[PDB]
């Protein structure tokens, strides 16, 4: 009773949305829309299956792009140090097989076996990669099966089953020409191609201003950091309460 | 024979132990610790062994001990439980001692003196005691080792105990029941022995190369990689690897040294000493002096690092090379790199699994070498693209993520950088934007704490300042103490920004702010350089003083007085009429405010802070004779 009582006043209360969207890294001022956006992600939809035979995904892809100025890999570093599963990797670093599937040579026989990649390590969860404009377009495609059926088909020197990906996919990036380009529009400054962009539940591009009101604010706080509503434990359990529920 | 006497030892260790100090400094030693080991639910003891070298009879035990260690930390095991029970029931100071008497004990001297280095034994020198300090990189996982075995009769279930003694199994022949002596009866039962831990520890050593180690028991996962370690143990090599088996591990001047380094503190011309004093080869350069010294104080870290990188974006003629050269020796040892000779996995690292050990290992590249030191990265401009990419995570978080086939790993390289870079051409060009000379992103460029334009000019009379420098030192403060300065400063002072220098620091960003590229990232060196300059005052607080300072530092090192605001290309040659009405202006009001004020002069000091809030005026009114 103890435990429904505790997970039940974070759900039976009136403004509970709205507060649970300021519980979301404490640590980042503003950008109140990734806020509400990663917290979304973090409850994905009713996973459904077809009458005929299909089956309907569930979970959500979100991409961030800012200015090098707006911390956005701090909102990658709070999802990987708070998700239940979750894997963190970069742009350049990470590579096809290491995100997907690895084939690699078994012992205790002569045939291969996979390996779990970035994406299968932390499914039913979170994958966070940094930097996603960086990526590579071949390396790049490797992640759309996983985005949309939510699974991974591997036909490779003997190997032929095809396995479970349900992972939501959160990214981040920076524009073409590192600062965004406010003499074109939102078409023309970034890199990512039709497909990839629409695979994106949410998309994002925040911008920087000259603005003194804003920056005496964020100037004061940001230095509180070097001078130092729910908690961060509350969040996970109301989380495995909420993802229950099939509206 | 054995040098060690089993009575006139324990004696002579039961002295030492009742009579020690070191010279309130006139307390014994361990006439406190005694009781406070009682205290302990402790199961051994690191002892102080810095006191054997601290005491006389001690130093001649350890000449006597270089070949003998075992047997005393044997006696002193029972000792130490002699002494446990002599001091509980004995003095009747406790009654607890039913587990202690049972149990074992162990003891663990920690600050022996040092060997004469790894590479100098001799054949003779093993099984001696030594002492020696290194860097730990991998770890093995836990192996156990017999120490009992287990026997049961295979015809009539009856069980024996066997201890190993000197590594050997002595399997019985017959059950030693009375009815039942079928020979070759025992057999052994793997699971039902007992076992103790066994790891090894592989430890890069410095002698007073890389070094095998090797711990057992309680001493097993203790150490782990990227420990900093010193070594207490005994240099083995057995019928020949070379490999210490260690006894205890250690996971880390004068006062008239301390009145040297208050002297320095203590006189005006600190900041202009130091500068004279740095870098005698390079003349003058006073803001590139603060620059890398500020580099090399640093500044605090909280969990926000310190780790202050600069890019010297200056002429490719000036001494830079000279300077940064000779910056890897002044230095705590560090790396010294180029970025054209220098590639992602040169700095960062290259990790593989092992069949061995079951878990990744590194093999350490330039950039983690430096971890927690300073770093010079030359031919910055020529990094590779995917080289550059890493230090966008390390000079954001000093780590580095790497999600690859049968690896996903994070590390750490926790660094400060010093870069050098030449002007896009073969010289700088201010006739275009000074973000288009140098050839880094925006993204990059803007994450630099600091950034230098040195500029050289043909100028006569500025040449002959330099030559004659130069030309008379081939003729014909010392680095001891300059790295007896730093390594203190970096040992004590950890500075708080105080409630007034807080406030000034959102003027100061915001000038920058409404000016533009002042990104939050220029907001970084708004404490990092102010915290640095507080620890080179020595000052355990950040004063006012050191954030203004470090705001012109900026702002000299940027030139932004002499950079245009509207396409950002920098003034040549950085009499006016703005100067001649600030002059009339200025020379209009001091005339009122002089005679103003109820008498027909004043303080000149005063009159400036009444106005201020002039000598050149002033004098020129003078020779008017007003
Ligand atoms: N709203 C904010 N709250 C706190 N810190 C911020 C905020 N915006 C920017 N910062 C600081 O500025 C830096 C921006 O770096 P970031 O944009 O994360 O680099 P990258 O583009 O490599 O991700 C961060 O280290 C962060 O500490
Ligand atoms: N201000 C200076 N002080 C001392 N030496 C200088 C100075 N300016 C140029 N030099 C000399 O010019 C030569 C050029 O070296 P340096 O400028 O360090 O690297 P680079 O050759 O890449 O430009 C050096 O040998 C150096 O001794
Ligand atoms: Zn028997």
């Amino acid at each position: 009773s103890d435990e429904i009582n505790e997970l039940k006043e974070m759900v039976k209360d009136e403004h509970i949305y709205d507060k649970l969207v300021r519980s979301i890294a404490p640590a980042v001022f503003g950008h109140e829309a990734v806020k509400k956006g990663i917290l979304l992600q973090m409850l994905g939809g009713v996973h459904k299956s077809t009458v005929e035979g299909i089956k309907l995904r569930g979970d959500i892809n979100i991409c961030v792009v800012g200015d090098p100025s707006t911390s956005k890999s701090q909102f990658l570093k709070y999802v990987v140090g708070f998700a239940p599963r979750s894997v963190y990797t970069s742009g350049k670093a990470s590579s096809a097989a290491g995100l997907t599937a690895a084939v690699v040579r078994d012992e205790e026989g002569g045939d291969y076996t996979i390996e779990a990649g970035a994406l299968m390590l932390a499914d039913n969860g979170i994958c966070c990669i940094d930097e996603f404009d960086k990526m590579d377009i071949s390396d790049q495609v490797a992640i759309h099966e996983a985005m949309e059926q939510q699974t991974i088909s591997i036909a490779k020197a003997g190997i032929h089953a095809t396995l479970n990906a349900r992972t939501s996919i959160l990214a981040a990036a920076n524009p073409v020409g590192g600062r965004y380009n406010r003499k074109l529009s939102l078409r023309g400054n970034l890199n990512m191609t039709a497909p990839i962009m629409s695979r994106f539940d949410l998309f994002f591009v925040i911008l920087d201003d000259c603005n003194e009101k804003i920056d005496t604010e964020l100037a004061s706080h940001i230095v509180d950091l070097h001078m130092k509503p729910f908690s961060a434990e509350q969040l996970r359990r109301y989380i495995k309460y909420a993802r229950t529920f099939k509206p | 024979g054995t040098n060690v006497s089993i009575q006139e030892c324990t004696t002579n260790f039961r002295n030492f132990l009742m009579s020690f100090k070191y010279k309130t400094d006139e307390e014994l030693y361990y006439i406190k610790q005694l009781n406070e080991m009682r205290e302990l639910g402790t199961s051994n003891l690191n002892l102080d062994a810095r006191n054997l070298l601290a005491y006389k009879q001690t130093e001649d035990l350890y000449h006597q001990l270089l070949n003998y260690p075992q047997e005393v930390i044997s006696i002193m095991d029972q000792t130490i439980k002699d002494c446990m029970v002599s001091l509980i029931v004995d003095n009747n100071l406790d009654y607890d001692l039913d587990e202690i008497e049972t149990k074992f004990y162990k003891v663990r001297p920690y600050n022996v003196g040092s060997c004469k280095g790894m590479r100098e034994l001799n054949p003779n020198d093993i099984d001696k005691l030594i002492n020696l300090k290194g860097l730990v990189l991998r770890s093995t996982p836990v192996i156990p080792d017999m120490k009992v075995a287990f026997f049961k009769c295979n015809v009539c279930d009856h069980t024996m105990a066997v201890e190993i003694d000197r590594g050997v199994i002595q399997e019985p022949a017959r059950c030693e029941r009375i009815d039942c002596n079928e020979p070759n009866s025992m057999s052994l039962i793997h699971n039902r022995c007992s076992f103790a831990d066994k790891q090894v520890i592989k430890l890069q050593e410095t002698p007073d190369h890389s070094i095998s180690l090797c711990v057992y028991d309680e001493l097993v996962d203790s150490c782990r990689a990227g420990d900093r370690i010193e070594v207490t143990g005994t240099f083995r090599s057995i019928p020949y690897k070379t490999y210490v088996d260690v006894v205890h591990v250690k996971k880390v001047i004068t006062d008239q040294d301390l009145a040297k380094i208050r002297e320095v503190a203590a006189r005006e011309d600190l900041y202009s000493l130091l500068a004279r004093s740095i870098a005698p080869s390079i003349y003058e350069l006073e803001d590139v002096k603060k620059g890398i010294l500020l580099q090399l104080f640093g500044g605090t870290n909280k969990t926000y690092r310190g780790d202050i990188n600069i890019l010297l974006c200056g002429d490719p003629s000036t001494s830079k090379s000279q300077i940064l050269q000779y910056v890897h020796k002044i230095t705590p040892r560090g790396v010294y790199t180029s970025g054209k000779g220098s590639s992602a996995v040169g700095l960062t690292a290259y990790i593989t699994r092992d069949v061995d050990t079951k878990q990744l290992v590194l093999e350490s590249g330039a950039l983690v070498l430096s971890d927690g030191g300073v770093c010079c990265i030359d031919e910055f401009d020529k990094m590779s693209d995917s080289t550059r990419s890493v230090l966008h995570e390390v000079m954001e978080q000093q780590t580095i993520s790497i999600a690859k086939a049968g690896i996903i790993t994070t590390l750490n390289a926790r660094s400060s950088i010093l870069a050098s870079a030449n002007p896009i051409g073969s010289r700088y060009n201010p006739n275009l934007p000074v973000t288009e000379n140098i050839d880094l992103p925006p993204p990059l460029l803007s994450r630099f704490d600091l950034v230098y334009l040195v500029l050289d000019k043909v100028d006569e009379k500025n040449d002959r300042e330099l030559a004659k420098h130069l030309t008379n030192l081939y003729l014909e403060l010392p680095v001891e103490f300059l790295t007896m300065y730093i390594s203190y400063a970096k040992e004590h002072i950890h500075p708080i920004i105080t409630e007034a220098a807080k406030t000034e620091l959102v003027r100061a960003y915001v000038g920058m702010r409404k000016m533009g590229t002042a990104t939050t990232r220029q907001l970084e060196s708004m404490i990092r350089l102010a915290e640095a300059h507080a620890k080179m005052k020595l000052k355990n607080v950040v004063e006012l003083e050191d954030v203004q300072e470090a705001v012109r530092l900026i702002r000299s090192a940027i030139k932004d007085y002499a950079t245009d605001p509207k396409t950002g290309k920098i003034d040549m040659n950085l009499k006016s009429v703005i100067q001649r009405k600030l002059q009339e202006d200025l020379s209009r009001e001091i005339m009122n405010v002089l005679k103003d004020q109820a008498s027909d002069s004043m303080s000149f000091n005063e009159l400036i802070k009444q106005i201020n809030e002039i000598q050149e005026a002033l004098s020129r009114l003078q020779q008017e004779d007003k």
